[PDB]
């Protein structure tokens, strides 16, 4: 039997099967609920939108998302998301397929506790497991050592692992990544005049987040250039025909991840964080922890980032040695691909948390089964 | 009236409830609960010693769709053409 | 002092908060005990049909 | 006054005395008269063959059939779980301060 | 005149004069600075909070520990702190009064050399005494031989003393304390879905790692009683109303103490620490060093720290000798009470560190009066 | 049939072949076992890295070493020892091959029994020797006659030989070598703020100490140079980068030897255990041990051992007669080239112990048979 990887972060559900290069379901989790007063009759009004049609349909909606920094809020919105991405997207009986979920590190565990319980109980499976997201995207590197940062739209967390072995006294979790990125750019773009104050109008500003954004090699020098001369300067198409032409916030927004002080949070930035996880190692390791920086998520998918990243750890590490960031082309992916070869790997196949071992055990094995 | 100790014994191997057992005098209190369950006259219970026995006793010693592809080329194909 | 002769405790090393927590324990293990019993007979239930 | 005018207290306690001594015979901790407070914690202990029912789960089971004023048992404990965690020597100090 | 005793430890700076009984000026060791926005003009916006002001306005504040595991990392922080000791708090002019100093053994020396130096070129004192804090606590226990375990918000260390001779050899120091048992009761307070990232919330976990914690008798007896029933889960206040419960993490805490593999450290217990430190010595003295185990340090203030302490030793101490904890109800403020007994007595006059022999060594005089 | 020569000494085991000049196995004696969690699934996670594959791992393991002071403690790790230096390092099969053994003096008798046990029990050999390490430095020496301090990682023992005839009441075992000068040198390294806490970082330390540290021709005025210029001081590049930077410590570590106080021994030093060897003897053979100061083991390495005992000989010695130190290049190996040069004469085939001999006999007979 075929397994099915579903890597079901904060803002995009990425599910799709076992041994597969891309993704086939890629869409963004929101449940949409209309907040006007119908007056047509007939011809199928639903009350609740979910995935696609809610992106299609949004100029009536209110969006909601019901995972918020890893944490799911809302379960019978998570329910409707795990309902549409197995029954509409995949078009799959979950009945008859394992499934491999993605997690951040240092999540409640209560939270694990409903996943397993919603997942072995209204979408029961023949198997399940819960990983961690840095494992996965150190399986698609194709290494076996490596620092991994992870950015969804919700965690960013970086992990360091060495010869198999995850430290996890090391592994640390910021919650900064995309959605707060989206948030402090809806902020920012009030300064130019444009004002977007709807869940709907958060989606247009996460399309200019995607399509104009980049990370600068240097902070103040293009803060200077961009108000000397406006060849920063670049122009986006909204869907009601208005033209906006936007400037440093290009490079303000993404910049969050390494100053987090602009939203009011008080911890160091991804690349203190980065060299603080080194630290926290052991010591022998921590070359080879500096020649593979593994880069994922979509929060890193800014064409500025690596060479940005590369000179704060060069400005952090010792100059004596060589750093290395590993930034693939397909780094948005790279948590389903490795999932993809973890549910294809052969020795896998024993540490699988079967039906019956939870009806033993209770909800209480994905603690002690899982990391 | 011991209503309480008069039970019968058990056919099968029961799981053993630990706990901390009192004195015998020192529940035969004045002001003690067991005194007043000791009454006669107070409310009882039967238990189902059936269902008891019954559950909390030890343990003892075809070709529809044939296709020559594989399931993943198959579903892919399935996605690919259910959407037409 | 009555409840301590109403437990058959020691009147001298009965602590009332002590008391009160394994009270609030065994209501808890109460709630969550008939929790239990309805989703194992609402699954049962749904299993069934 | 509510743990010392409770009905169905009693009722459970003489209920899972009796399934105790239907439980616990042929041992030391048989024919007993009486139990300390802490016996109620340790009744998820005792597992059903497939581990998933436990004593308490079975006693609740049963008493939703045959007799459901036990189901009121809540109602007098809802007292004692609010004056759980309450020091009662910190606020006389304070008082008599 | 009458002299000053100022336990400088990680955490709380305990400041008194001699021949006192209490001491006089207790606080923490904390410098806060604000880091959001002033708006309001005027009424004396301090720019460095230190001492209960730092604690009473910490929600505007980044606070900083100038003390890392017994070694000062910022020297301006703790000049600051001694200046708030000396002429906010105990109100002194410390030119005029001998002041007694304690620091942990196995300390980089240069850390001693630049406290020698700032004591008398910023702090001038007529003479001071850099002293053991295990010495200062068997002088506090009245006795003249056993074996101390000091335990503050840093350094964990172990001194044994036999008719007033110290064993260099056996002394035996572990960088395992109270803030690394609040950074671990802030790693595993996530589990629960309370999330305290912040300075300000360490404060927090620490409020409720002293007043709710304790140690357990049996680890695994009590782990089966807090995975059986919520019988011994407690409830806290926050400071903005909010209720949390806590059930295993009372003991998990302070756990590792006993177990230092929960942080990662490769290091054995405060027991085996101990055991060791008797067994490095002379085979007639671990008698006497048995039957006297002096605890000191506020991280044994736990209320269940010294019947595990003399289960552990028992374990571990052939059975033929007594084992006996010595921990007086005064234990955590008997380092300086022991230094308000050391520097009220006649035959300590002569082993100051005056003013002359700084000046005419430099500040090397510190290696060769102080042990 | 070409005989095995198996130094299995405290600090590096050294196997080859018999007739040979140089040994074709050098490799460290330790077992290290994860600590870590293991998160990547298969590849190969093996359960106990032994010998060089610790040494390149070491920074995700527990190293334990079988050895301590010249007895075996940990006899499973000494069985994966033997394994390794047979099967991987040599590629030979032990039950065709004569393999003999080295070993301290005045070792507690079970080392022994075990040894043979062992050897003709689980590594079964047609044939094997144990040896005393002085006899085989002074067969490597090429001359009769000659007193022999052989200092390894645990044992260094003092044994005189004259024209064949080792003198058993004047031989002199001191338990302070090269592994208690590594955990001195890790407790002065804390005096400069290089905090070296774990099983790893002790090789490190041993890899300082290779490269690093000397003999003082005089101490006191090492003192003088030391703290009066910076002359002295040597930097040192660590495995993450990080370049410390030692003084007056690279000569206090083997001072140790020189001066067992130092560590907390009533011991004298080294050369008042080889005067005092000396001195034991009878008065006619005094002459020729003045003049054959062979030396050897790896804590013999230290470039400027050689002068300074020389100098304190010659100080205890009286003047009138000859002083000479005999200290070849290749002192290191000087047991294994003893070994091969004793395994190759024809002498030796009767005084081998024989299968049949063991099987008749028990194990005792390596008391009989062996000095
Ligand atoms: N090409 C891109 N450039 C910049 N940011 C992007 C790009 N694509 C996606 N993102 C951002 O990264 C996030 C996608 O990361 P992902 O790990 O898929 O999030 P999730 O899995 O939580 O939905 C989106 O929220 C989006 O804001
Ligand atoms: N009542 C208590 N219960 C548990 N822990 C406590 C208690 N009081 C203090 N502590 C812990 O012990 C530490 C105080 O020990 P102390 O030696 O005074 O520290 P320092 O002198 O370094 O400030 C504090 O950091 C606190 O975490
Ligand atoms: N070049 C060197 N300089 C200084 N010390 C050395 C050198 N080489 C080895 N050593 C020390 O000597 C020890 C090796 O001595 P060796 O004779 O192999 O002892 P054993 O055989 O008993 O283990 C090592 O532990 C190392 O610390
Ligand atoms: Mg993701
Ligand atoms: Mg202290
Ligand atoms: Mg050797």
């Amino acid at each position: 039997t075929t397994a099915l990887v579903c890597d079901n972060g904060s803002g995009l559900v990425k599910a799709g099967f076992a041994g597969d290069d891309a993704p086939r379901a890629v869409f963004p989790s929101i449940v949409g609920r209309p907040r006007h007063q119908g007056v047509m009759v007939g011809m199928g009004q639903k009350d609740s939108y979910v995935g696609d049609e809610a992106q299609s349909k949004r100029g009536i909606l209110t969006l909601k998302y019901p995972i918020e920094h890893g944490i799911i809020t809302n379960w019978d919105d998570m329910e409707k998301i795990w309902h549409h991405t197995f029954y509409n997207e995949l078009r799959v009986a979950p009945e008859e397929h394992p499934t491999l979920l993605t997690e951040a590190p240092l999540n409640p565990k209560a939270n694990r506790e409903k996943m397993t319980q919603i997942m072995f109980e209204t979408f029961n499976v023949p198997a399940m497991y819960v990983a961690i997201q840095a494992v996965l995207s150190l399986y698609a590197s194709g290494r076996t050592t490596g620092i991994v940062l992870d950015s969804g739209d919700g965690v960013t967390h970086n992990v360091p692992i060495y010869e198999g072995y995850a430290l996890p006294h090391a592994i640390m979790r910021l919650d900064l990544a995309g959605r707060d990125l989206t948030d402090y750019l809806m902020k920012i773009l009030t300064e130019r005049g444009y004002s977007f104050v709807t869940t709907a109008e958060r989606e247009i500003v996460r399309d200019i987040k995607e399509k104009l954004c980049y990370v600068a090699l240097d902070f103040e020098n293009e803060m200077a250039t961009a108000a000397s001369s406006s060849s920063l300067e670049k122009s986006y198409e909204l869907p009601d025909g208005q033209v906006i032409t936007i400037g440093n916030e290009r490079f303000r927004c993404p910049e969050t991840l390494f100053q987090p002080s602009f939203i009011g949070m008080e911890s160091a930035g991804i690349h203190e964080t980065t060299y603080n996880s080194i630290m926290k190692c052991d010591i022998d390791i921590r070359k080879d922890l500096y020649a593979n920086n593994v880069m994922s998520g979509g929060t890193t998918m800014y064409p500025g980032i690596a060479d940005r990243m590369q000179k704060e750890i060069t400005a952090l590490a010792p100059s004596t040695m060589k750093i290395k960031i590993i930034a693939p082309p397909e780094r948005k992916y790279s948590v389903w691909i490795g999932g993809s070869i973890l549910a294809s790997l052969s020795t896998f196949q024993q540490m699988w948390i079967t039906k019956q071992e939870y009806d033993e055990a209770g909800p209480s094995i994905v603690h002690r089964k899982c990391f | 009236v011991p209503s309480h100790r008069r039970v019968n014994p058990p056919t099968l191997r029961m799981k053993k409830l630990n706990w901390q057992k009192l004195p015998s005098n020192v529940a035969r209190e004045h002001n003690s609960m067991w005194a007043s369950l000791s009454s006669p006259d107070a409310e009882a219970v039967e238990p189902d010693f059936s269902s008891i026995e019954r559950l909390f006793s030890f343990p003892a010693a075809e070709p529809k769709e044939i296709t020559f592809l594989d399931a993943k080329k198959s579903l892919n194909l399935n996605i690919f053409l259910k959407q037409f | 002092r009555e409840l301590a002769d109403y437990l058959c405790e020691d009147a001298q090393q009965l602590s009332l908060e002590d008391t009160f927590s394994t009270m609030k324990a065994f209501r808890d293990l109460f709630l969550r005990a008939l929790k239990e019993n309805k989703d194992r007979k609402e699954q049962a239930a749904k299993a069934e049909r | 006054e509510s743990l010392l005018t409770s009905r169905q207290l009693p009722i459970f306690c003489q209920l899972i005395l009796r399934i105790g001594n239907f439980l616990n015979y042929g041992s030391h901790t048989g024919d007993a008269d009486g139990f300390k407070i802490s016996t109620l914690l340790k009744l998820t202990e005792t597992k059903s063959q497939q581990n998933r029912v436990t004593l308490l789960h079975h006693v609740l089971e049963e008493a939703e059939k045959s007799h459901p004023d036990l189901l009121q048992l809540p109602r007098d404990l809802e007292q004692p779980s609010q004056a759980a965690g309450i020091n009662l020597e910190i606020i006389r100090s304070e008082a008599s301060s």
